[PDB]
């Protein structure tokens, strides 16, 4: 038994030819009452991987420290390979996964959804999924919370599968991400205007652009709904 | 089940999927979900499959009464008020998740209505379990007061978002266009994605491969003279 | 489901079914309700599948550590009462068990014990355990006599499972016949219950409710 | 759901949101909560969306008939019809309706009906579940009979805080004004006050 | 127990080329006890065939319920009822006891006498039309039946080719089903001639 | 109390029933209507005549639609037609549009309305 | 409330040949009514011409891939380059399964490979323990839809010889690696139209002592 | 439940009932009837809830006899079974559940043929050559299969039945202290004091 | 199925135990023991729920024997019931309650006078002239005060025991398939086939 | 209950209300919620009385041992002891804690800790049951880095609004001014705040 206390929701993500774009809302929901705003959940680990988490802030924060300590372990010894060949997204994914698996054994879970996404040092894009259940899959677009059935369908138009990735680029991806974040703000009660957009590109690395706003939202058809009387 | 309703300047366009489920088991590959209160007042339904069609049929009867009784064309409003009123009495135990659409002398319409008589008006509304998938696509391309033809391309593709990602939507995409002061045209099977491929070997069997315990002859004839 | 063993003059005949269902769906028809504890002892599979099969594989481990340690072949009483105290340790751990251990020794004779999940062990000469133990019982115990021949004993094992298969839902599939001797059990093979039906309808003249 | 109504010098200005969440899926977000149940007595809805709409038709029906046989009802009168329905359905429905109306004898008046069904005549009222977050702001910053401009921005600013803390409140801010001048619908786009 | 898992039952039906076929099993149980290897779950008024699945009591209860209503139609209007008109009838009737309902799955099959077309239709307990011109399967191994019937089926079948696909599909689901099997009977329904032929199968 | 539960239609001594003959007198002092059955349709036809010169007659439907495929027309009294056209429409919906969701046979429909007529010669009121 | 188990669906089919074996399954992974992935085998090679799928819940079903692949390694180490047999593989798994039975696994597990005589061997496990050999076994959320057809084309269930009319039963007919391709595709074609956990992709893995051959076929999108 | 057996022999019908009566956990009686003669050529036995059954059986014995004196000649066994089926269908829908599990054996003298029927409390009519209700059914439905042939006589049926009695006595945990045996045939309805 | 009986007379103890076993819905054995000798002239009869009876009887057989052979003194029936009572009391508090009621009848050698103890499944011993457990013993109690005297021989208490068993056939809703009688006499422990 | 803490230009002021209820019955009306766990870094209790008090001793116990070995803590450190203890006893115990302190380096700071064991720094924090009501007033009337006189009357007015709408709050208004200068205790009696 666990009860969700303070929860956060919605991270979206998609691949493109040279890298990934993962983006998230920032807002701490506490149910219908909203107690925190601008709560970051794009946690950068290394300098070419963002681990994008949703669900409980408490569980997120306790494994936020452990994620920084893996990098600390990697830098213990191996001066030639303290991130170069000791850090890739696939390692960071597995580390997270078996901690949630062992807590589902306990019955005392880490209540979260987790995206680990980045680009490997093989040079190939990475996008995998884990949660409090401790299921695991790879994907070509991926999402969490309310966007795992809202935003994610919009992105499946864009990239159908794992051979539509080179038909997708970063300008076409950028737009798709913008659109998706706007859409989440309309139909979810738990998504706000702030969102931070991180692109992990292989030619320019982790470019993390922070505090983007929703723009070109329509609310001008609102007057043409009338009363019932 | 992905069932959308997109309003446009000239009328309202209502589309539905033809995959019918019962559990994770597909009941029917192809069976349309569109019903008819009146010619100009169509609706489709998701939720309990028996409770949409009975509700539609019954309020179908009572507007048909009225339509003789006023000696004129009925209205979208008349269907909504009787629907809404009916469903409250039972307290939402007769399930119904209908996009109700139609045009009438008093302009273009497009409603959604839930089991206990909660009612919304929008410009694009969707209900069922595929409703989310549709809605994402539907909030991007749209703008106030579409064209006819734009509205038709966007509504089909909202169901297609459905077909791709909601497992309750599959197969054929039917469309029905209603436009003010003109006939309603049902463009069944507008978009048909996925068709079951030919068997690698056709399955035929020689006779006597199924063995008979006994034989008897019982015809469907009634009794008549010698 | 139905598993029976009856002592007679040549030893013990074990006859069991093989349709082991999941509920309204028949998971498999091929599931063998014989569990070879070693060459000289047999266990039926009744109760939960998993639990009953598993620990009688571990009983064979305890069979081979009897053989080694005592330099003798295990008593039936010894085998049975091992498995018994083990399931008492797990009593209210929710695991289910019902097996007839069949063995024939030169220092105890042919002996059946029906060991059960509760830590109950009963010595006995006939048991029938399962969903459809009642149906199989009726045929078997009417025509039961201690003096009996091997042919007659074999044919009565077939016919009893056949009756269970007819009326109860979870029985059927296939039969497996063993004839326990003191040199060990002799396998008398697998017969399908659906071919067995139509032989027995002709030969006895029975199954007169079936239209034919 | 956020609903308030506040009286001013020439009448009464009502103000509500336009988001309706059920759970975490927003059913409609351009939702019109401002409902005509007479000709000068409009209501604001909160609680369960169906149950309130059910009641307001039933009221619209009683009040329309009362106008033609007995004469115009008051704000008071309208509260007696919503009150007695909520009152015989308090164990089985729960409705928060705020009844505001413009008399021609005693200016605008505001009545609140909670979930058990009672009249309380008040110089402003606040109710709902997203505007249960602005209780302390509303009490403090109220001034007796403001000018018309001041009232609108007062109500807007309040519903802005209410929107800010509640994900169940939101969309445009819809406002209906009940006055001798007529019935005038105002609308505030989201950007125009989430900028502040 | 469940009212719908207490005596099993499946009805299969398929369409062919100028013919229909309906077929059922013969197993009538009260829970796990088999009572009889004989019981039709198929009935006929004129050239329309009603297979009714589910609950023991409700097979009889709905059967004389439609016995009454079929009478009224024939005596007034002096014709035997059509497959399509029967399907509508059944839809409305099932719906009458909405709460605490009829505990059955009827399956409607005929060949029209006004145009000479195959018609099939399906229903749940509450009842909703499940139109096809493929096959309608219902019951407890309805799930099993849906896969198996598809694998076999080809649009348009010669009346004794038709007979090969349905016999096989029904027997195989029914000998993996706990509450159903024990013999099977297939009707091949031609415009003017029905043969009722039993199948030898596993009675176990 | 009520006591008007005795019949207003009763037998005459030298046979027949007097009350239904009196009603038919209203038909042979009524307006005139006719019907020719073709092998490809039926035409039914009637006369309109005004109550005032400032009256309309396209506001009156002497031929009325019961269902898309079956129409009706009267001779006799107006008032009596107004109420009966509605009862026929209502019974065509309760009994074939809730039960078979289609339009009824014409033989059957005629029967059903004749029942309404028959039970209107029965009991008081 | 926290619920410690779920599902992820999928449908698998393991067929034993007469000198080959085929363990196949769909590559669609789902949770409820979201398609998680269109592409994702659970049909992993494990070494030593054994292919495993623990299908159903994905969290458990990855636990048994882990521990089993640990056992492959440690068998070679602790039995000094003695290869893990089909028989050996079956019983080891049983032990892993049985090992959590009071907090049981919720997958339907299958292995496949060839036996030592050079014929197929398919063992199939219930969720908590025991196994029995098969010749056809479907599992997954659409098990009971593909299973009764595979019995009518492999084992000739409820079929008789033509013109005998049930006097002579229909005997087995030795199968071809091609032939079994036709069976598997025609079944999962039916499966896509008649169940909703089926589509996107199918991957057949064919196993012999002559190699492991992969084949990816696309399916229908719903 | 109780012992309640049918065997339809090829010249008569033979029913059998439990003598015993147990209320709470104590036997009160051991010679008390559990069947009542409905019509002169129809017998009905009953078992279930053990207070419901007996009262309702009198409800059926009254209703079927009322029509038998009306037409001055009884209702045939098919017609009786049909009537019981109808009632029990209403009765499990009803607020007050009725559980009566009944075997109607009757010699149909209107086609000169024996008939036996098993109507469970759901209300399902079934024609059968031998029947049973409750747990007795579990041991006898097979046992009667082995030795029944279509040729049967009254004295062959008793001797097989006394075999079924004994088998149930060993195997079924409850006591019932033997059966009572009644025959329904073309010459009327008689009892046998051989148990 | 649950019937263990005790009649202590003035030279012996008379114990009876059920011969029937029922696990599940059926009788598995009609001929059985539910009683095990502990010492040469100490008999412990046992009954209750399945499988508590089997395991905890042999557990006690062991303990009591370990002592009486080692130190070559046969414990008083007084000492023995006390040991059995200590494990019975212990177990209700602990994780597994042992569901078993025991009549420990033994012949005191240190008092040359029989003793019969009744221990309820909670762990409370009480010495009595005669005793029972279960609901079946409720029937039998009312014969026991009537016919017992403080001058009874083995022969008297065997004839008293016939009435009590015959009472059980009538009044218990279930059988017990007769009883094994064992008479715990000064000479040894003997089994007789009287009922 | 209503507590709050707010940063300002020259430090941080912690504010609380010393009503402590059990049920309808107010158990004691002079039970402080302002708890010293470090001499310049104090904390604010809310939720169940027992649970927070008990944890506050544990956290005090390890900052005595911290200050004696490692020297003076920072506000960050006091809060992080709390955080990590309420994570390991979150399906067992419930807390509202606002931890606020004056450090020389970083001036006044406000952290708040829900019961799941999340820490979040904010410029202003509010907790209790009356926190919801005054939420709208707090962000409307707060100024970023205002003088001492404006901070005293802001927390006074905010807590006057809490006590008006939350009846589990009242007793008195107490405050701790943690500033560069030191610790100056305030109390404001009911007749003073009632007016203001």
């Amino acid at each position: 038994t666990q009860q969700p206390i303070v929860t956060g929701t919605s991270v979206i993500s998609m691949k493109y030819d040279n890298g990934v774009i993962i983006a998230a809302d920032n807002l701490g929901s506490y149910g219908s009452l909203l107690r925190f705003n601008g709560v970051e959940r794009l946690i950068p680990v290394g300098d070419n991987t963002v681990v994008g988490i949703s669900g409980d802030i408490s569980d997120m924060q306790h494994i936020e420290r452990l994620l920084k300590d893996l990098v600390t372990e990697n830098a213990y010894d191996n001066p030639l390979a303290d991130a170069e060949e000791a850090l890739e997204p696939s390692y960071i994914f597995e580390y997270l996964a078996t901690v949630m698996y062992q807590r589902r054994s306990k019955m005392n879970p880490l209540w979260n959804a987790i995206i680990v996404a980045g680009v490997q040092s093989n040079g190939d894009q990475f996008l995998r999924y884990v949660n409090l259940l401790g299921v695991t899959y790879s994907s070509p677009t991926l999402a969490t919370g309310f966007g795992a059935h809202m935003a994610n369908p919009l992105l499946r138009k864009v990239v159908d599968r794992e051979s539509d990735i080179p038909k997708t680029t970063v300008q076409v991806a950028e737009e798709a991400i913008v659109n998706a974040m706007r859409v989440l703000y309309y139909r979810d009660a738990r998504s706000s205007r702030n969102f931070s957009l991180a692109i992990i590109d292989k030619n320019t690395g982790l470019t993390f652009k922070k505090n983007l706003q929703v723009e070109n939202m329509k609310w001008d058809f609102a007057k043409d709904i009338k009363g019932y009387g | 089940t992905t069932i959308v309703g997109v309003k446009f300047n000239n009328g309202v366009v209502i589309a539905a999927d033809t995959r019918s489920t019962q559990g994770p088991i597909v009941a029917d590959k192809n069976c349309a979900k569109l019903h008819r209160i009146s010619p100009k007042i169509w609706c489709a339904g998701a939720g309990t499959a028996a409770d949409t069609e009975a509700v539609t049929q019954l309020i179908g009867s009572n507007i048909e009464l009225h339509s003789l009784y006023t000696s004129r064309e009925p209205r979208v409003v008349s269907a909504l008020q009787m629907l809404k009123q009916h469903l409250f009495k039972y307290q939402g135990h007769i399930g119904a998740y209908l996009i109700v659409a139609g045009v009438d002398p008093t302009g273009s319409h497009l409603f959604s209505i839930h089991a206990h008589g909660s009612t919304d008006v929008g410009y694009y509304l969707s209900l069922g379990s595929g409703s989310l998938a549709a809605m994402a696509v539907l909030e991007s391309h749209w703008k106030q007061d579409l064209t006819k033809e734009e509205a038709i391309k966007l509504a089909s593709d909202a169901i297609q978002a459905g077909i791709w990602n909601d497992l309750g939507s599959g197969s054929n995409v039917d469309v029905c266009v209603m436009e003010i002061g003109k006939d309603a045209e049902y463009l069944r099977n507008y978009l048909t994605p996925n068709v079951r491929e030919e068997k690698q070997k056709s399955y035929k069997f020689p006779r006597g491969t199924t063995a008979v315990l006994k034989e008897s002859i019982v015809n469907i004839c009634d009794i008549q003279e010698e | 489901t139905t598993t029976l063993a009856f002592r007679f003059q040549g030893g013990i005949i074990v006859a069991v079914d093989s349709r082991a269902t999941a509920g309204n769906w028949v998971a498999s028809q091929t599931v063998k309700k014989v569990i070879e504890i070693n060459p000289f002892l047999l266990g039926t599979m009744a109760g939960g599948a998993a639990d009953c099969q598993f620990w009688e594989t571990w009983l064979g481990s305890q069979c081979r550590l009897h053989e080694l340690r005592e330099k003798e072949r295990i008593s039936v009483a010894a085998a049975s009462k091992i498995l018994s105290n083990l399931v008492y340790q797990y009593k209210g751990a929710g695991l289910s068990m019902g097996t007839m251990i069949c063995g024939y020794t030169r220092k105890e004779g042919p002996t059946i014990y029906y060991v059960d999940s509760d830590g109950t062990r009963l010595k006995g000469d006939i048991f029938c355990v399962g969903s459809g133990q009642t149906f199989a019982y009726g045929v078997l115990d009417s025509n039961y006599k201690w003096d009996l021949s091997v042919e007659d004993a074999l044919y009565l094992g077939k016919r009893s499972i056949l009756a269970a298969a007819h009326r109860d839902a979870y029985s059927g599939g296939s039969v497996n016949l063993y004839h326990v001797t003191e040199d060990g059990w002799i396998y008398h093979g697998n017969h399908d219950v659906g071919e067995l039906f139509w032989k027995v309808k002709e030969e006895e003249g029975s199954f007169n409710n079936v239209i034919g | 759901t956020s609903i308030m109504a506040v009286t001013f010098k020439d009448g009464v200005i009502l103000g509500a949101d336009s988001r309706t969440t059920t759970g975490a899926y927003i059913a409609n977000r351009v939702t019109d909560k401002l409902t005509r149940v007479h000709d000068k007595i409009w209501c604001c809805r909160s609680g369960s969306a169906a149950d309130t709409q059910a009641i307001a038709d039933i009221v619209q029906y009683h009040l329309e008939l009362y106008t033609s046989q007995y004469g115009t009802p008051s704000t008071e009168t309208a509260a007696s019809v919503f009150k007695e329905l909520c009152y015989e359905n308090k164990d089985n429905l729960t409705a928060g309706i705020i009844v505001a109306g413009y008399d021609d004898k005693n200016k605008g008046e505001v009545y609140t009906i909670p979930l058990g069904g009672s009249v309380h005549k008040l110089p402003y009222a606040i109710a709902g579940s997203g505007s249960t977050f602005i209780y302390g702001y509303c009490d403090k910053n109220f001034r007796e009979n403001m000018s018309k401009e001041e009232t609108v921005d007062f109500i807007k600013h309040s519903l802005s805080q209410a929107i800010k803390w509640d994900g169940s409140s939101g969309g445009v801010i819809r406002m209906v004004v009940l006055t001798a001048a007529g019935v005038e619908r105002l609308i505030f786009y989201p950007d125009e006050y989430e900028q502040l | 127990s469940d009212p719908s898992s207490i005596n099993g039952g499946i009805v299969v039906a398929m369409t062919g080329k100028d013919c229909v076929a309906i077929a059922c099993d013969l197993r009538l149980g009260s829970q796990s006890l088999g009572v009889s290897n004989k019981f039709e779950k198929i009935f006929h008024y004129g050239h329309v065939f009603l297979g009714i699945t589910g609950l023991a009591t409700d097979v009889t209860t709905l059967n004389e319920m439609f016995r009454y209503k079929t009478n009224l139609y024939k005596l007034k209007e002096e014709r035997a009822i059509e497959p399509e008109t029967f399907t509508q009838l059944v839809s409305s009737s099932l719906y009458e006891r909405r709460f605490g309902p009829y505990f059955v799955g009827p399956v409607v099959a005929g060949i029209n006498s006004k145009s000479g077309k195959p018609f099939i239709a399906g229903f749940d307990l509450i009842g909703c039309i499940d139109e096809a011109k493929d096959f309608i399967v219902s019951g407890t191994a309805s799930d099993q039946l849906f896969g198996m019937c598809e694998s076999l089926y080809e649009p348009n079948l010669e009346p004794e080719d038709l007979f090969e696909t349905i016999s096989q599909a029904l027997l195989n689901a029914a000998d993996r089903d706990a509450l159903s099997g024990w013999g099977a009977v297939v009707y091949i329904i031609k415009k003017d001639e029905v043969v009722k032929r039993y199948l030898k199968m596993r009675q176990d | 109390t009520d006591r008007y539960s005795f019949s207003l239609t009763t037998f005459s001594p030298s046979g027949k029933l007097g009350q239904i003959d009196y009603a038919l007198t209203a038909v042979k002092q009524g307006v005139t209507s006719l019907g020719i059955k073709a092998t490809n349709g039926v035409v039914i036809a009637t006369e309109k005549k005004s109550s005032s010169p400032l009256a309309m007659s396209e506001t009156l439907s002497k031929v009325s639609l019961l269902t898309p495929d079956i129409g009706a027309v009267y001779s006799g009294m107006g008032p009596d037609y107004r109420v009966l056209v509605d009862k026929s429409r209502k019974v065509a919906h309760t009994s074939y549009k809730r039960i078979y969701g289609e339009y009824p046979p014409t033989k059957l429909l005629v029967s059903e309305v004749a029942k309404i007529m028959q039970e209107a010669t029965q009991s008081g009121g | 409330q926290f619920n410690p188990y779920g599902d992820n669906g999928g449908t698998i089919l393991g067929i034993a040949g007469e000198d080959f074996a085929v363990l196949a399954g769909d590559t669609r992974n789902i949770t409820d009514y979201s398609i998680n992935s269109r592409y994702e085998p659970k049909v992993f090679d494990c070494g030593d011409n054994i292919v495993m799928s623990a299908n159903g819940f994905a969290a458990d079903g990855d636990a048994l891939v882990k521990r089993f692949k640990n056992s492959v390694k440690w068998y070679h180490f602790d039995h000094n380059d003695k290869k893990l047999s089909i028989n050996s593989a079956a019983r080891n798994i049983q032990h892993l399964l049985y090992g959590k039975r009071f907090f049981p696994y919720y997958v339907h597990t299958i292995i496949a490979g060839l036996d030592e005589d050079g014929k197929g061997a398919v063992y199939s496990f219930d969720p908590v323990g025991s196994y029995e050999r098969e010749q056809c076994r479907a599992g997954g959320a659409a098990a009971s839809l593909i299973m009764p057809f595979l019995d009518n084309q492999v084992n000739f269930k409820n079929q008789y010889e033509p013109g005998t009319n049930g006097k002579v039963k229909k005997p087995l007919k030795y199968l071809s690696v091609e032939e079994v391709i036709k069976l598997v595709r025609d079944s999962f074609t039916s499966a896509t139209e008649r169940h909703i956990q089926v589509g996107d992709g199918l991957e057949i893995l064919i196993v012999t002592k002559d190699g492991v051959r992969k084949e990816f076929y696309e399916l229908k999108r719903d | 439940m109780d012992i309640i057996l049918g065997i339809r022999v090829q010249d008569s019908v033979i029913l059998a009932s439990s003598k015993a009566v147990t209320r709470g956990i104590s036997v009160l009686k051991d010679s008390d009837d559990k069947t009542r003669q409905l019509s002169p050529h129809t017998l009905m036995s009953f078992a279930g809830e053990a207070g419901d059954t007996v009262q309702f059986a009198e409800y059926i014995q009254a209703n079927i006899q009322l029509y038998s004196i009306r037409e001055d000649y009884e209702l045939s066994p098919q017609a009786v079974s049909s009537f019981v089926r109808q009632e029990l269908a209403k009765s499990i829908r009803s607020r007050r559940p009725y559980q009566v599990n009944v075997l109607i054996g009757g010699y149909d003298k209107k086609k000169n043929k024996p008939e036996l029927y098993q109507i469970d409390y759901l209300g399902t009519k079934v024609e059968l050559p031998y029947g049973a209700h409750g747990y007795s059914g579990f041991y006898t439905f097979s046992l009667l299969d082995h030795h029944y042939r279509p040729d049967m006589t009254t004295e062959e049926g008793l001797d097989l039945l006394k075999l079924c009695v004994q088998e149930l006595e060993k195997r079924m945990p409850m006591d019932f202290k033997g059966v009572i045996v009644k025959i329904v045939d073309k010459d009327g309805i008689r009892q046998v004091d051989d148990f």
